Parts: structure tokens; C-alpha cells; sequence
RNA sequence: GAGCGAUU
RNA sequence: UAAAGUUGCUGCAGUUAAAAAGCUCGUAGUUGGAUCUCUCUCGGCCGAAGCGUUUACUUUGAAAAAA
């Protein structure tokens, strides 16, 4: 059965990005997925997306810009303290000049740099670069 | 044609296309040749949209005119039906013709006698001129092809959806391409019909040669 | 291929897909008003009926169920609703 | 005819109640408006000079109101100067339960008493003559949202001129930007 | 895929997007409820009641008309069976297979299918115990099964 | 690209595919840089101006350069809108 | 020209 | 001990090099689809009292032998 929805959405986006497609359809939708896509779009990696509202769980159509190298999910969602973040940055990101780790904190869903600015930890969801 | 009225297709061109049968395709359809098709009638024959054919022909002409030296364009035909048309196109336009066999290594083996470095390539059939198409990918060579309903589009940049089986259709396509190139260059005019008729580009079919020889 | 508007499929594209694989689900069935020649009552019948529908007034078999759709008795007329 | 929850009526509510009494006396819908009543009314400015009246009616009478909706709207628009009159039900909003929430959580909050449910009900009742066939949400590059609502084609001519006042009313009440479209067919 | 079969079919129903009752339907909620009560008193399960309403009376979805589901309407009225219909059907099928199998000792396939059916029965019974629909002592026993249904 | 002082520090800036936005490398010999001529709207002759497109070899091997060139020409107004 | 390669 | 990504949580393998149980059921274990934006009283705005349906998480603070 399907047990992770963000994993399927990110895998579909990555596969469509490898093939040079212009748009991706991901179903089902989820507010976690919407937050993750918003974080990706704020940094210019995807572009505008539209939420198709059927009466059951919704769908998303996402535009692609060709700037995405890799987007992935981390399972299970490990608890990350503010002093252990640099280890995850070294393990997962390609360089220290670009790339983002996505965390769910009590303040909201954000990237690792915004979590350093707000001085909070949380649980790791995924990464993209 | 950027919706310009001067570049629109006229009635005489439509009549020529209908007489030559360029709108008739095969029974098989390629999955990347489906945007140029109109509808499949009975007996399985696919019909080609002539407006999209005209648009693609004009785009190919614009690509050809953009090259400064006319000799940098190479026109290649392997089947006998296209050899005379390619020779006439080269004579009228100034390109370099390759009729008959294409020698492997022409674009890659620089010590051969026939080594050439064209800037553009025009072929009559992707499935029959596949060898010149493959060597284009080795030397950064754009390609123009006269494709059909069932034709692979690998390494083809501008595909002109015509009928490349009949001799009349191939000759008419080459003649119209030459006419459009010359009119865009500013050599012949668009106000009067071209002096040369499209029958000069047709395949002789030496049976017809023998029949005409014994006419008188 | 590499260029397709997923937001705006053509009307013929969405009637060719599976009913669940469309952008928004929509059944292929409908309700119809049927009238038998003997009796004047109009009966509402589901297209993919699974039971024999009898006319209440005159006990006439309006339709017979089959694998996909229910076939109307000879001489009965029907019109789709809405 | 006006029975506010706060028991404090105003001038516009009084005028609309007088108009409802006039319709009771001079029209053929005596029993309907005699049994029915309204809670409140408001007026807003939309479309660069146009004005819209909102009639907040109780929920247990909304279905009965919908029976006469069209005729009542016509009569009201003929009695008043050129405006746009819309009838909307009165939905309660309960705050989301929290750890610091007090004994206001002695009963589980009904799903109908929810911000999203109330917003959907308001959107459905706002365009009542036309049914809602589809909904799309577009997230702009700057993060803002736009709601596109597809309406029925069979009732296009009835409400085609009221789209702008609908987008104004929803923005004034809900606080979101919404647009309306009429797709060809399914 | 199936719980106890390798098949992976996709056949099911697709409800329309609109939840509003169609204009042509003249029936009220009370008339639909009375029809449901009469059909239940005739001795029909909620599934059969829904099928009859869909086929004959043009009632596409009772929950759209009356605002409530068939089983909840029956429970409010009090005309509801003691045990759920799906569990009843599973137990009846198990009883039928067991009655066949006693006269045919060499039918190994019947034994395999009976094991599968009883596994499904145990799953459903545990689920219904969790929801307190069944008392936390109800047990499926082969001897008692004939009297149960 | 550039250091903290803002001075640009690179050998060269590679060009990207117009279809897929991928970087066209130095050893990509299946890439094409094509020019399409512009005509005068009154006469229809060669203006002397052209529009440049670049397609990487990956798209060309996919057989998707035809559609990409067609869409690029439509976007630039070279191809008629009612194509 | 084809194979990481022996090689073809 | 590193080299050993040859014990692999990070981070290995299981068609042919070592390797997936003959097949199915099934308890424990592991994993699990969408959805919901502080409070009266009593005393001097604060003080007492109930908080929180409770946790997990994260950020603080206190207590934490030296070497
Ligand atoms: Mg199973
Ligand atoms: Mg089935
Ligand atoms: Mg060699
Ligand atoms: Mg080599
Ligand atoms: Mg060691
Ligand atoms: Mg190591
Ligand atoms: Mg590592
Ligand atoms: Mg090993
Ligand atoms: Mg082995
Ligand atoms: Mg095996
Ligand atoms: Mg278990
Ligand atoms: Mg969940
Ligand atoms: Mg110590
Ligand atoms: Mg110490």
C-alpha cells in the first residue's frame, strides 16, 4: 500500500525532471506537500503550481523550470537538534553554497537556514538542490 | 509565416498539392508525427494537414536563407526518385548535392577525398538517408527532413510533413522549397509565377524515357 | 511528449480515459425516462440497472439486466435526463 | 421580520424589513415571507461605484428562502435603486481547540462549525442560481493564492453580470481573491 | 490488490462531483425514508435497498437526498440487524462451504477456501469488536455458526 | 562565478539548451545552434536579422527537437498562431 | 566507426 | 584500531560470481491514505485556584566530584 505521500510526490517530480517534462501531475495532494512545494518555489526551483480540487484528496499540477537537480525525502523523519544540523548538511547537500534541507518545526515548515535564524529544531522531511 | 498575408498559401499551391497527392500518407502513424496529421479515413490512409506542411516548409526556408554562404548547405538523396530533384535544387539555389550513395565517414574522416563540413543538411527521407543523419550528431549539424506519417524523428530538427513516396510529390516539395528560398533571398518575385515548372524535378522513370523516345 | 497541458485536456481526451483516471471522476451512466406503448406512465430507469423493472400500473417488463447495460423491451421508448 | 442575535437593529435592516412587509402585502408570496425572517443586512462597495446588499438569514430557513430566491431578488432589485442583492446564511465559526483552550471544549466541535466548511458553504450560497461544477486553486510565484470557480453553463445568462459583485462580496467576507469561469462542457 | 487473491482489478463506482439533488427528482426526504422503512420491513439489506432505489425510483444517492446513510436511518428507526450484513454473508458462505465439505472429504480446494473465508471472518470480527459493535466475548465457532445465521 | 569582491572568476560561461535549460557541455557534439531568418512584414524578403536557438544532444536523441523548435518559433511569432 | 577492455 | 562500503545505521549484497523459504494462511513485531485557522470567583492590572484530554519533539533554565 501507499504509506508516504510526500515520498511519492517528490519521486514523481524527480522522474519528470529527469525526462525534460514541462509539467507534473501529483496525486494525492496534502498540505505537507503544499508547504514543501512552497518552500521549493520561494527559492526558484519549480515555479507556479495549481491545486485541482476534486471532492477527494485533491491533485496538483506543477510547472518545471529545469533548475532542479535532485529532490528527495528522508524516511524516517529523524529528530534534528540545532547542534546536529551541520552533520546532515554535510551528508546531504552537494556544496556549502547551495542546497536546502527541509524541516518541520513548531514554528512551521521551513529550510535549515531559516531554522538557524529562528533558533529552533525539528524533524527532517527532505531536501532539494 | 507569422500570420503575414504575403506568405499565405494560395489556391494554385493547393491545387498542385492535391494533384501531386502530397496530402496522402501511409497506413502507419508515428507517435511524434501525429501533430501534423488531420484524420484517418477509411482504408487506413492518413491525411496530412497542408497548412502545417506550408508552415514547416516556410520555417525550413527561413532556416536555409539564414546561412550566408549558399554552398554550406548540403542536400542529399539516396533513392532515385529524389536525385534529379536534389540536383535541380542545388543548381537553382547554390547548395551542394549528394545523389546516390553516401559514403560513411564523409563528415568525420578528415583524410578522405570527399570530406565536407556543411553547416546545414536537408534530406529526402529519414528512413532511407539514415546514414547522413547519424553522422550529423557527430559534428553539430542541424538537419531538415521531408518526413511521412511513419518516420522516425531522431536527429531531425525541422520535419516537413509531406508524401515522400511518389515521384511527383517529392519533386513538387523540392520545387516549392527552392521557390520559397529564392523568393525570400530576393532573387525571383512573388508577383508573378516562377518561370520554371515543377515537372523538371520529377523522376524520369526510364520506362517513360523509352516511351517518349519512340513518340517520334 | 515534453509539452502537454495537463490543466486543460480536450473534451475528447477526457471521454476516452478511464472514468477514475480523469482529472475529476465522472461516471459513464445516466438516468432515463422510459415509456411503454401499452401504458402511459413514465418510469425513471438507471442505465446500468441490475433488476427487472416492472410497470407499476400494468405489470409490464420495461427492461432486462445484462453484463454492462440493461436492455429495454421492444416497443419501449426512452429519453436521457438533463 | 428582523430578529438579530444581538437584538440591536439598524437603519438599513429597518428599510429592508419595510420592503419585505411591502412585498408581503403587495405580492403573491404572503405565506412564505410571513413564515420566514432575516437576521441582519449589510452594504458594501464593489466594482468602482457599484453597491451590493448582503442579507444574512438564519440557516434553518435558507432552504425555504431558496424556493423564492429568484423572485425575491427581482422584487428587491426593482424596489431599490440599481444595486446587487445577495442572500447568505448565518454560519457560526468556532475557534480551533488548543492546549490552553478552556471549558469551551466541553463539547467536541462539529465539523460544520469549521472555517473551511463555512467558507465553502458561503461560496456555494453566494452563486446559488448557478451550481458549482469545479474548483481550482492557483498558488502564485509570490506565494499568494487565487481561487477559480467553475459555474454551470445552463444558467450562464442569469448570473453572468454579477460575477464582479460576487468576487467583491467574497473578498469582503472571507478575505480571499476568487474568480469565476464558465467551462464549455465535460 | 485483493486480500486473498493475486488479482489487481480496478472496477468500482465513481460518484459525481456535484452533491446536489437533481431537479427532476420529485421525492422528499420523508418519502424516501418511508420507502426505506417499507423495504426494510419487507426484509432487505441496506445494499439491496440502495440498489432498488437507484434502479426504480431514480434515487442516485440517499445520503445526498436525506442527508443520512441507510444503516443510520435503520438504526434510528430501530429496524437494524443484530450483526452487520457483511459478516453475516461471510458466515453464511463459511457454513455453506463447511456443509459441502463434510460430504466431500477429498476436496482439498474447499478446505483451502474455507481457511481463507474463516481468516476474513476473524479479521472482520476483530475490527467490529474494536468498535464495540459486537460484545467483547463474541466468538465464531464452526458448530455455533449454523445457529448464528 | 564571482568572489566577494564581485570580480567574475570563470574560464567561460556555457550556454544552456533553449528546450530543457540544461547546460550544453564542451564535448556535446550532438548539440545544434540554429538561426531562423526574419522577414519584412511588407515585402517578405530577408531582413538581415535572425533568431537563435540552441538544442542539446539529449533532446535530439529523444526525437523531441522538432516539437521544441516548433514551439520556440511559435513563441517568437515566426510561426502562425493558427498553425 | 563499435566496445571500460582484451579485441573487432 | 584504521585500512574494511570485506558486518554496510550513515553504507554492502541475494538472475548467471556465496545467496529469495516449494506454496499459501496467520499471532506477536514493524509500518500505515486525505481532512478541523486560558478561565469565573475570592483578595491586593495582578495575587490565589483550576489550567491544559495528555504525551512524543524542539528551545530554555536548574542541579549536576575532582583529575
Ligand atoms: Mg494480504
Ligand atoms: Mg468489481
Ligand atoms: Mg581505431
Ligand atoms: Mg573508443
Ligand atoms: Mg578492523
Ligand atoms: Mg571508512
Ligand atoms: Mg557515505
Ligand atoms: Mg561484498
Ligand atoms: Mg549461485
Ligand atoms: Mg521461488
Ligand atoms: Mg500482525
Ligand atoms: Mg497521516
Ligand atoms: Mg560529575
Ligand atoms: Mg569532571
Amino acid at each position: 500500500v501507499r504509506m508516504n505521500v510526500l515520498a511519492d510526490a517528490l519521486k514523481s517530480i524527480n522522474n519528470a525532471e529527469k525526462r525534460g517534462k514541462r509539467q507534473v501531475l501529483i496525486r494525492p495532494c496534502s498540505k505537507v506537500i503544499v508547504r514543501f512545494l512552497t518552500v521549493m518555489m520561494k527559492h526558484g526551483y519549480i515555479g507556479e503550481f495549481e491545486i485541482i480540487d476534486d471532492h477527494r484528496a485533491g491533485k496538483i499540477v506543477v510547472n518545471l523550470t529545469g533548475r532542479l537537480n535532485k529532490c528527495g525525502v528522508i524516511s524516517p523523519r529523524f529528530d534534528v537538534q540545532l547542534k546536529d544540523l551541520e552533520k546532515w548538511q554535510n551528508n546531504l547537500l552537494p556544496s556549502r553554497q547551495f542546497g536546502f534541507i527541509v524541516l518541520t518545526t513548531s514554528a512551521g515548515i521551513m529550510d535549515h537556514e531559516e531554522a538557524r535564524r529562528k533558533h529552533t529544531g525539528g524533524k527532517i522531511l527532505g531536501f532539494f538542490f | 509565416s507569422g500570420a503575414l498575408d504575403v506568405l499565405q498559401m494560395k489556391e494554385e499551391d493547393v491545387l498542385k498539392f492535391l494533384a501531386a497527392g502530397t496530402h496522402l500518407g501511409g497506413t502507419n502513424l508515428d507517435f511524434q508525427m501525429e501533430q501534423y496529421i488531420y484524420k484517418r479515413k477509411s482504408d487506413g490512409i492518413y491525411i496530412i494537414n497542408l497548412k502545417r506542411t506550408w508552415e514547416k516548409l516556410l520555417l525550413a526556408a527561413r532556416a536555409i536563407v539564414a546561412i550566408e554562404n549558399p554552398a554550406d548547405v548540403s542536400v542529399i538523396s539516396s533513392r532515385n526518385t529524389g536525385q534529379r530533384a536534389v540536383l535541380k535544387f542545388a543548381a537553382a539555389t547554390g547548395a551542394t548535392p549528394i545523389a546516390g550513395r553516401f559514403t560513411p565517414g564523409t563528415f568525420t574522416n578528415q583524410i578522405q577525398a570527399a570530406f565536407r563540413e556543411p553547416r546545414l543538411l536537408v534530406v529526402t527521407d529519414p528512413r532511407a538517408d539514415h546514414q547522413p543523419l547519424t553522422e550529423a550528431s557527430y559534428v553539430n549539424l542541424p538537419t531538415i527532413a521531408l518526413c511521412n506519417t511513419d518516420s522516425p524523428l531522431r536527429y531531425v530538427d525541422i520535419a516537413i510533413p509531406c508524401n515522400n513516396k511518389g515521384a511527383h510529390s517529392v519533386g513538387l516539395m523540392w520545387w516549392m522549397l527552392a521557390r520559397e528560398v529564392l523568393r525570400m533571398r530576393g532573387t525571383i518575385s512573388r508577383e508573378h509565377p516562377w518561370e520554371v515548372m515543377p515537372d523538371l524535378y520529377f523522376y524520369r522513370d526510364p520506362e517513360e524515357i523509352e516511351k517518349e523516345e519512340q513518340a517520334a | 511528449p515534453l509539452a502537454k497541458d495537463l490543466l486543460h485536456p480536450s473534451p475528447e481526451e477526457e471521454k476516452r480515459k478511464h472514468k477514475k483516471k480523469r482529472l475529476v471522476q465522472s461516471p459513464n451512466s445516466y438516468f432515463m425516462d422510459v415509456k411503454c406503448p401499452g401504458c402511459y406512465k413514465i418510469t425513471t430507469v438507471f442505465s446500468h440497472a441490475q433488476t427487472v423493472v416492472l410497470c407499476v400500473g400494468c405489470s409490464t417488463v420495461l427492461c432486462q439486466p445484462t453484463g454492462g447495460k440493461a436492455r429495454l423491451t421492444e416497443g419501449c421508448s426512452f429519453r436521457r435526463k438533463q | 421580520i428582523v430578529k438579530p442575535n444581538g437584538e440591536k437593529p439598524d437603519e438599513f435592516e429597518s428599510g429592508i424589513s419595510q420592503a419585505l412587509l411591502e412585498l408581503e402585502m403587495n405580492s403573491d408570496l404572503k405565506a412564505q415571507l410571513r413564515e420566514l425572517n432575516i437576521t441582519a443586512a449589510k452594504e458594501i462597495e464593489v466594482g468602482g461605484g457599484r453597491k451590493a446588499i448582503i442579507i444574512f438569514v438564519p440557516v434553518p430557513q435558507l432552504k425555504s428562502f431558496q424556493k423564492i430566491q429568484v423572485r425575491l431578488v427581482r422584487e428587491l432589485e426593482k424596489k431599490f435603486s440599481g444595486k446587487h442583492v445577495v442572500f447568505i446564511a448565518q454560519r457560526r465559526i468556532l475557534p480551533k481547540p488548543t492546549r490552553k483552550s478552556r471549558t469551551k471544549n466541553k463539547q467536541k466541535r462539529p465539523r460544520s462549525r469549521t472555517l473551511t466548511a463555512v467558507h465553502d458553504a458561503i461560496l456555494e450560497d453566494l452563486v446559488f442560481p448557478s451550481e458549482i461544477v469545479g474548483k481550482r486553486i492557483r498558488v502564485k510565484l509570490d506565494g499568494s493564492r487565487l481561487i477559480k470557480v467553475h459555474l454551470d453553463k445552463a444558467q450562464q445568462n442569469n448570473v453572468e453580470h454579477k460575477v464582479e459583485t460576487f468576487s467583491g462580496v467574497y473578498k469582503k467576507l472571507t478575505g480571499k481573491d476568487v474568480n469565476f469561469e464558465f467551462p464549455e462542457f465535460q | 490488490g485483493r486480500m486473498h487473491a493475486p488479482g489487481k482489478g480496478l472496477s468500482q463506482s465513481a460518484l459525481p462531483y456535484r452533491r446536489s439533488v437533481p431537479t427532476w427528482l420529485k421525492l422528499t426526504s420523508d418519502d424516501v425514508k418511508e420507502q426505506i422503512y417499507k423495504l426494510a420491513k419487507k426484509g432487505l439489506t441496506p445494499s439491496q435497498i440502495g440498489v432498488i432505489l437507484r434502479d426504480s425510483h431514480g434515487v442516485a444517492q440517499v445520503r445526498f437526498v436525506t442527508g443520512n446513510k441507510i444503516l443510520r436511518i435503520l438504526k434510528s428507526k430501530g429496524l437494524a440487524p443484530d450483526l452487520p450484513e457483511d459478516l453475516y454473508h461471510l458466515i453464511k458462505k463459511a457454513v455453506a462451504v463447511r456443509k459441502h465439505l463434510e460430504r466431500n472429504r477429498k476436496d482439498k480446494d474447499a478446505k483451502f477456501r474455507l481457511i481463507l473465508i474463516e481468516s476474513r471472518i476473524h479479521r472482520l470480527a476483530r475490527y467490529y469488536k474494536t468498535k464495540r459493535v459486537l460484545p467483547p466475548n463474541w466468538k465464531y465457532e464452526s458448530s455455533t455458526a449454523s445457529a448464528l445465521v | 562565478m564571482q568572489n566577494d569582491a564581485g570580480e567574475f572568476v570563470d574560464l567561460y560561461v556555457p550556454r544552456k539548451c533553449s528546450a530543457s535549460n540544461r547546460i550544453i557541455g564542451a564535448k556535446d557534439h550532438a548539440s545544434i545552434q540554429m538561426n531562423v531568418a526574419e522577414v519584412d512584414k511588407v515585402t517578405g524578403r530577408f531582413n538581415g536579422q535572425f533568431k537563435t536557438y540552441a538544442i542539446c544532444g539529449a533532446i535530439r536523441r529523444m526525437g523531441e527537437s522538432d516539437d521544441s523548435i516548433l514551439r520556440l518559433a511559435k513563441a517568437d511569432g515566426i510561426v502562425s498562431k493558427n498553425f
